[PDB]
């Protein structure tokens, strides 16, 4: 058996970090984006707790430690600690060597081009890699769905991108970022479920009414017809039973949650709907690729995991775009790992693995290669 | 910088169909469609690759149009035609031509009376083609 | 929807070969293939992905109508002398492109697919018998007036000349193939290669050298052929002028 | 939808024959069940020139991997 | 013969198959030589040569030779250490004609088909060594060399032949006796690949009835072969009769019919397959999702784990159906 | 005596004729080759294993000869015939070409000592995967003999259980091809009435002689004796 | 053989689904070898009205049952009056053109001719009967 060393793929998603190999059909890894230390540093030393745990094993220390989130709203926020999370991942669920292994990382939309050299200078300086590259997450999803020209809709936990990609380039005067994603239609949840008298208030009940969210919440094709047959009906009415029997009842808050993705209001949310939020990105593009744009509509991200997303997408993108504007949206099932797919898929080209930075590069050009060699 | 080359009869048709009626081959879909039909079945064995009917064809017509001139013409035109070693089927260009030929007098605005006789040509299917 | 990959996945799937009967290595040999395969096909897939726009087709064709594409096969087919497969094609095609109701939205991208799948279909059409009816030329009711020519009965003597050179062909391949199998070398083309002959030593430098060495039996020579004439190198011209020398073995 | 199946199902035949002619006169291995199904992946918006391209790379994949498997078989 | 153990075990697995279907000297050193590779490739054809005849079979005995008293001593020692290959072939060859009867099931008569393909290459290469010969291109030592490896190949094979017919092996039993040929063949490489070959093929249809078993809960095995043998309980007793004859009694394990390869993962294929006829019997159409097809490996269990999930498959639908 | 006088008398065995050396003996039921003394032992054992093919062969003409007259065989019959006939068709195509091999090889003279040469042994391989069929075929016959109708139906379902797969392969390809019309004459008359048993081959019967007002009750039975192997009680009482 | 025999059967009938039509569209036996289902017997028109014999119905057509196809045997009945009643509207001085007429092709699975057969039937009876009323 031919051990060919394979390329690591990490998908950084706004909430949740998936990584793996490439070739794989999946991240092997996937973990929220969230690097827990100690909460008590005295009491639990002499019971060999780390210091700090990451990714699931800051969720299973979660008891004994505060959780910080390197990646804020999907952008980094804590270097040091990403470089930590990136470490632990590699080391206990991998349990690979990056050293011997080239690294396909992926980027938010719009990533500072500082904060990509720094995260380089980290990846080649920490672990040694012997080829990286960084590419956006959303690009990544948009090369698994086989097109050089097309918006990727990237929708995480703490940020929503939209990005417009021509011909294999992404169009960054079309590029659009919104930060606003599965985070802040969680607290909205948590909102409604608390107006319908279920109580959610600690990080356990928050995560239990995004896991509610997740399971019962879905997008409307039209967000007001929903939200008048919950009212007036009980069938988009849902109850759920929470982990100590107590059943809270969810009516358009079903789909009222998911609105907010046309309406960000209905969430409290100022920024705009996603009909807007595509008509911008597709008038900040070129008009000649406009049409393919449409027609190459891709949903990504563990946000556009919402039933009904996709119809409420293509309703409100035909009355958002041009009569003879082809729109084409692409809610692929997995797209709530698009992003961990795409990067598998991007890293399994042989014409690729030319386009790696390696680490003799990185040495070569410094942590400014991010802004100088990737392009 | 064209070389001569055999380029396939779907080209050339749409090409003609499009000079033809000044549009694009999707407003002709209907025309072309209908002329691929009847051409993508019709072989000429018959058809008698022989110059010379031709010419005495085309002689015929211009006395009938009282262009003796006017055959003089064409047969210096033929002569000089024969010289140039450029085609290959000039049985077939002069039968086109003389086909797709349009009577000025029909000079004149019309041509008088069309008795064909029986005089005619050769059929050629005498032969296992 | 599924994914893009999904699909791929399945369209790897189905277009995998049929394992040969060989139970054991090949399926490790198909999981591999499999993700060969899918790079493979996502290179293609993304040929023009990032090709530069100096590698672009031909503009001719592809601003073509579809139809126009299957009238020129069409074209090609009657010219091919299927004028009958000619016209049934065609009339296919404005059904296809007729039906009022595509369930698929695609259905012009399906038909493009198709005209970009021209020649990529798969083929020995066993020849369409004459259907007793369609050469019944003389059994009409109403039968135009028709001369004598036997263009038609030359080309059915033609086509019943092409069956039956056809099954000639057939018969001479069959035998060719069963007499080749037959007369392969003694103990060669055995599907067990080494199970009922001592395997070839084609493999281990060592078990190379055992063979052309006869188990090392052969000192100054090495051979692959079973029927060699063992000789000895010649007595050198200068044994009796010069002595006999200890032949040193070269340092290569 | 069951009137949409039905319509499908009509399709899917009549591309089934007009491709077996096409295939017929193209003979280069495409089968039928793997043309339904790049039909649904065409359906979702693949470049049919990709399309082609990603067929010919196939086939010529399957003729090699077809000359492996007799080697190793 | 060979032939006599191989209809007998035909009529037995057809019995199985009913009750499962309720349905010298002065010749010259050259001319003796070339008479004598005239006899080996009769014999080879099971025919008798001029000068090499064979003694009839006494039993289940190999086949015995009468060679002409007169013939070289050394000669006569390699033909009596050639004869040895003969008498495997021909008594391989009774046992493959007789047990190849219908009556001998689908696994025996699978069986016998792979032993007849291997005879119609041994034959194939006699062929060409007789045209050697026609030839004048075989000598006795090339031959003994040729024929040594084939020789054994034959003689593993007509070991485990003989293994077989003395065992009776049928179904599962057949199976465990192939699988344990397998790993008797350990040390032969070649061996070992051409008794793989073998298990593979005769678990094609025993890996088939434990796919239909296991993907719809019906035994659909014509010769008793499947570990798991179904009884005909009285459904209305079934329900009736405080014994769970639907669960316990319309299927049992035939304990001898568990293939040793299998051995491990029987009880989950007979959960599996006791769950899915349930399903089947309690009026719910259960379409497998997950029917494969299952071939058998020697080094990878993979029908394991793939009967594991079939095994997991069967109990989320019977968990979901009874809540 | 000339190998290739014996090869003619093979090839005359083939077509189930009797050589001039090997004559079909009537009280062995198989061709026994002439007493005379030039025939090798080995030789003998020989052509009495080509004259078992030939004796297959000719117990194969014997029942088409047979069947193909018999008009009582029906249309299921029939049509079960004539996929004999064409296995055998395809059986004597092969015979066919094995005989203008051994013309090729008899012509050419030369005992080329090549592995191709034409072989008493090469001719045995080259008709073993065809000796096959012919027993497959034979025992299909016996097993098949004096059955009719549903009969013949189950008859062929039961050679469909052989384990050999190119048995198996080509008794499912006979059973499909006499089936199709057992299944469109069951089939027409369970699904539109219609019932040409000229032979009262279907498994549903009719009683002409039933009134309407039993019509329900007595007009329409099952022949239970002509329901295929391949359909169940409860699939032929739906049928019925 | 039972393809050709079909083309044969379609091929045999061409003339007989011709002779068929005619009858059926006009009332009209153009039968030189009277083959057809149904045989024109001459009734005197003249006593057809005045012997209390329907000799114009009864006697001018006659059926031929040793003609009556056998895969036309079940609808040779209807055939039969269909002709009449063409025949009778032929006598009655009204001139009938049989909308319904079309050409009748030999099928074995399908009794598409039956079903065509008693179109036309249903047409001629339509047709006498606004007549009569």
């Amino acid at each position: 058996m031919d051990d060919d060393i394979a390329a690591l793929v990490v998908d950084n998603g706004s909430g949740m970090c998936k990584a793996g190999f490439a070739g794989d059909d999946a991240p092997r890894a996937v973990f929220p984006s969230i690097v827990g230390r100690p909460r008590h540093q005295g009491v639990m030393v002499g019971m060999g707790q780390k210091d700090s745990y990451v990714g699931d094993e800051a969720q299973s220390k979660r008891g004994i430690l505060t959780l910080k989130y390197p990646i804020e709203h999907g952008i980094v926020t804590n270097w040091d600690d990403m470089e930590k999370i990136w470490h632990h991942t590699f080391y206990n669920e991998l349990r690979v060597a990056p050293e011997e292994h080239p690294v396909l990382l992926t980027e938010a939309p719009l990533n500072p081009k500082a904060n990509r050299e720094k995260m380089t200078q980290i990846m080649f300086e920490t672990f040694n890699t012997p080829a990286m590259y960084v590419a956006i997450q959303a690009v990544l999803s948009l090369y698994a769905s086989g097109r050089t020209t097309g918006i990727v809709m990237d929708s995480g936990d703490g940020v929503t991108h939209t990005v417009p990609i021509y011909e294999g380039y992404a169009l960054p005067h079309a590029i659009l970022r919104l930060d606003l994603a599965g985070r802040d239609l969680t607290d909205y949840l948590m909102k409604i479920l608390t107006e319908r008298g279920y109580s959610f208030t600690t990080t356990a009940e928050r995560e239990i009414v995004r896991d509610i969210k997740e399971k019962l919440c879905y997008v409307a094709l039209d967000f007001e017809q929903e939200m008048a047959t919950a009212a007036s009906s009980s069938s988009l009415e849902k109850s759920y039973e929470l982990p100590d029997g107590q059943v809270i009842t969810i009516g358009n808050e079903r789909f009222r949650c998911p609105e907010a993705l046309f309406q960000p209001s209905f969430l409290g949310m100022e920024s705009c709907g996603i009909h807007e939020t595509t008509f911008n990105s597709i008038m900040k593009c070129d008009v000649d690729i406009r049409k393919d744009l449409y027609a190459n509509t891709v949903l990504s991200g563990g946000t556009t995991m919402y039933p009904g997303i996709a119809d409420r997408m293509q309703k409100e993108i035909t009355a958002l775009a041009p009569s003879t504007m082809k729109i084409k949206i692409i809610a692929p099932p997995e797209r709530k790992y698009s992003v961990w797919i795409g990067g598998s898929i991007l890293a399994s080209l042989s014409t690729f693995q030319q386009m790696w930075i390696s680490k003799q590069e990185y040495d070569e050009s410094g942590p400014s290669i991010v802004h100088r060699k990737c392009f | 910088m064209a070389t001569p080359d055999q380029k396939s009869p779907n080209v050339l048709l749409q090409n003609l169909c499009c000079r033809i009626l000044g549009r694009s081959e999707a407003d002709v879909a209907q025309q072309f469609q209908y002329a691929v039909r009847v051409i993508g079945s019709n072989f000429a064995p018959t058809v008698e690759r022989d110059e010379f009917l031709v010419a005495e064809k085309i002689k015929k017509e211009l006395i009938r149009q009282r262009r003796e001139a006017d055959a003089a013409l064409f047969s210096e035109l033929h002569r000089k035609l024969h010289s140039q070693g450029v085609l290959k089927n000039k049985w077939s260009i002069l039968y086109l031509l003389l086909s797709l030929s349009e009577d000025p007098r029909r000079q004149p605005s019309k041509v008088s009376s069309y008795a064909t006789l029986f005089a005619q040509a050769l059929p050629r299917d005498a032969h296992s083609t | 929807m599924a994914s893009i990959t999904q699909l791929f996945d399945d369209l790897c799937e189905a277009l995998l070969p049929a394992a040969k009967t060989h139970l054991g290595q090949r399926s490790v040999n198909r999981k591999r293939a499999k993700r060969s395969l899918k790079k493979v096909a996502y290179n293609a897939l993304f040929t023009n992905l990032f090709q530069d726009e100096t590698q672009q087709l031909q503009p001719d064709m592809s601003k073509l109508p579809a139809r126009n594409k299957i009238l020129m096969l069409s074209f090609d087919l009657r010219v091919g002398g299927l004028g009958p497969k000619a016209d049934r094609l065609e009339e296919l095609v404005e059904e296809l492109e007729a039906a009022p109701c595509c369930p698929l939205l695609e259905v012009g991208s399906v038909l493009d697919l198709l005209v970009q799948l021209a020649g990529s279909g798969p083929p020995q059409v066993l020849p369409r018998k004459r259907d007793y009816f369609l050469n019944n030329k003389h059994v009409g009711r109403n039968v135009p007036y028709s001369g004598y020519d036997c263009d038609d009965l030359s080309v059915f003597e033609m086509d019943v000349q092409s069956l039956i050179s056809r099954e000639e062909c057939l018969c001479h391949s069959m035998i060719q193939e069963t007499l080749q199998v037959m007369e392969a070398a003694p103990g060669t083309g055995l599907p067990t290669v080494g199970l009922f002959s001592f395997g070839d030593p084609c493999g281990d430098r060592f078990e190379r050298d055992t063979r052309v060495s006869l188990f090392g039996a052969l000192v100054h020579s090495r051979t692959y052929d079973m029927d060699v004439r063992l000789g000895l190198p010649p007595v050198p011209d200068n044994a009796d002028l010069s002595g006999l020398a200890i032949k040193v073995p070269p340092s290569v | 939808a069951a009137a949409a199946a039905a319509a499908n199902l009509n399709a899917v035949r009549e591309t089934m024959d007009v491709l077996l002619e096409i295939s017929r006169i193209l003979n280069t291995g495409l089968d039928m069940e793997t043309l339904s199904i790049c039909v649904r992946l065409c359906e979702q918006g693949i470049n049919p020139e990709a399309l082609s391209s990603v067929i010919k790379e196939l086939r010529k994949a399957t003729e090699a991997l077809k000359a492996a498997e007799n080697m190793t078989s | 013969s060979t032939l006599q153990q191989s209809l007998e075990l035909k009529r037995k697995m057809l019995r199985d198959k009913q009750n499962k279907k309720n349905s010298p000297g002065t010749l010259p050193l050259a001319s003796q030589e070339s008479a004598v590779v005239e006899d080996l490739l009769y014999v080879l054809v099971g025919v008798d040569g001029r000068y090499v005849s064979a003694q009839p079979l006494a039993g289940r005995q190999s086949r015995t030779f009468l060679v002409d008293p007169n013939l070289d001593l050394s000669i006569r020692e390699l033909v009596h250490r050639i004869l040895p290959v003969a008498a495997s072939y021909s008594a391989v060859t009774r046992f493959i004609e007789e047990k190849s009867s219908f009556e001998y099931g689908q696994v025996n008569h699978a069986l016998a088909a792979a032993m007849r393909t291997l005879v119609k290459e041994h034959l194939i290469l006699v062929s060409q060594l007789e045209q050697l010969h026609r030839q004048g291109l075989l000598s006795l030592q090339k031959l003994w060399f040729y024929i040594q490896p084939a020789m054994r190949t034959m003689d593993i094979l007509a070991s485990l032949a003989t293994s077989v017919d003395k065992g009776e092996c049928l179904g599962g039993s057949t199976l465990s006796l192939l699988h344990d040929r397998s790993f008797s063949y350990t040390g032969d490489s070649q061996a070992q690949e051409l008794c793989l070959y073998l298990t593979k093929a005769a678990s094609a249809p025993y890996f088939e009835v434990l796919e239909k078993w296991i993907y719809r809960g019906i035994i659909h095995d014509p010769y008793s072969e499947f570990m798991v043998e179904e009884h005909e309980l009285r459904k209305e007793r079934i329900q009736e009769d405080y014994n769970d004859k639907y669960w316990d009694q319309r299927y049992t394990i035939v304990q001898q019919q568990i293939p040793s390869f299998l051995q491990k993962m029987a009880d989950k294929i007979l959960s599996t397959g006791k769950y899915l006829n349930v399903v089947r019997e309690c009026g719910h159409d259960v379409t497998c999702p997950v029917a494969k097809e299952i071939i058998y490996t020697l080094k990878e269990r993979a029908y394991v784990e793939q009967i594991e999930k079939a095994f997991n498959y069967a109990s989320k639908v019977l968990l979901d159906f009874l809540m | 005596i000339t190998e290739a006088a014996l090869v003619r008398d093979i090839l005359y065995v083939f077509q189930g004729i009797d050589g001039k050396n090997i004559k079909m003996n009537n009280t062995e039921n198989c061709y026994k080759v002439e007493g005379k003394a030039n025939l090798s032992r080995s030789l003998r054992d020989t052509a009495v294993r080509l004259s078992e093919l030939g004796w297959l062969h000719n117990k194969i003409r014997r029942y088409t000869d047979q069947r193909s007259l018999d008009r009582s065989f029906g249309l299921v019959g029939q049509s079960f015939c004539a996929a004999l006939h064409q296995e055998l068709r395809e059986y004597y195509r092969l015979l066919s070409v094995l005989h203008s091999q051994l013309q090729l090889e008899d012509d050419q003279g030369v005992n080329l000592g090549l592995e191709s040469s034409l072989t008493l042994r090469r001719l045995l391989v080259w008709t073993y995967d065809p000796k096959i069929r012919l027993k497959t075929l034979a025992a299909l016959v016996d097993h098949c003999q004096g059955r009719k109708g549903g009969e013949l139906a189950s008859a062929v379902h039961a050679y469909t259980k052989t384990g050999d797969p190119y048995m198996r392969s080509l008794v499912q390809h006979i059973l499909s091809l006499v089936s199709h019309p057992v299944l469109s004459f069951l089939y027409r008359w369970i699904y539109d009435g219609e019932l040409e048993d000229t032979y009262h081959e279907f498994f549903v019967a009719s009683d002409p002689t039933v009134k309407t007002d039993r019509l329900w009750h007595d007009k329409y039975t099952l022949r239970k004796s002509m329901i295929p192997s391949f359909m169940t009680m409860d699939q032929s009482r739906k049928v019925l």
